[PDB]
């Protein structure tokens, strides 16, 4: 009851938590999602016209 | 969770409750049925359904 | 909080641990040196600064 409590305090529960979620970001959307590539215009976009 | 009719806590439950084991850091969520026969300390990450 | 340099308790934790009073409902956050002096159930709300 003690201890948890200093860890809380110390934000070392913070460290672990960003080591075993945070700092294995691997797949896809969360490393990708803030990337951008410019355009080229293929068919499949314009067909109803 | 306990048995019906004979309240036998199988699992990690009972490793506690029947002398078995002498402490779990573990994933264990914090209930009501739970502190009748076992107790938590502070909780120190929060979750949801 | 405690005074400086006499560890007197002011304010409502005062209130507690100068048997004044008999329990506390109110917006308190449990802290390390607060969990010395008097105690904490399980906590109902959960915030951050
Ligand atoms: N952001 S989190 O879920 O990983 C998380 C969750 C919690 C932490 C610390 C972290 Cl880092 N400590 C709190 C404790 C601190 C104090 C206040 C309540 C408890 C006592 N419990 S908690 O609310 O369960
Ligand atoms: N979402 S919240 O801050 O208002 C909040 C926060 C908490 C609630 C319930 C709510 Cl609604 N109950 C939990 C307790 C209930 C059970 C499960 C963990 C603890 C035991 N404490 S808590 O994590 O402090």
């Amino acid at each position: 009851n003690l201890a948890v409590l200093k860890l809380s305090e110390q934000g070392v529960l913070d460290k672990l938590k960003n080591k075993w979620w945070y700092d294995k970001g691997e797949c896809g959307a969360k490393d990708s999602g803030s990337k951008e590539k410019t355009s080229a215009l293929s068919l499949s976009n314009v067909a109803g016209v | 969770a306990r048995d019906a009719d004979t309240k036998i806590w199988n699992g990690m439950v009972g490793e506690l409750v029947y002398g078995k084991a002498d402490i779990a850091i573990a994933p264990l969520t914090i209930t009501l049925v739970r502190e009748e026969v076992i107790d938590f300390s502070k909780p120190f990450m929060s979750l949801g359904i």
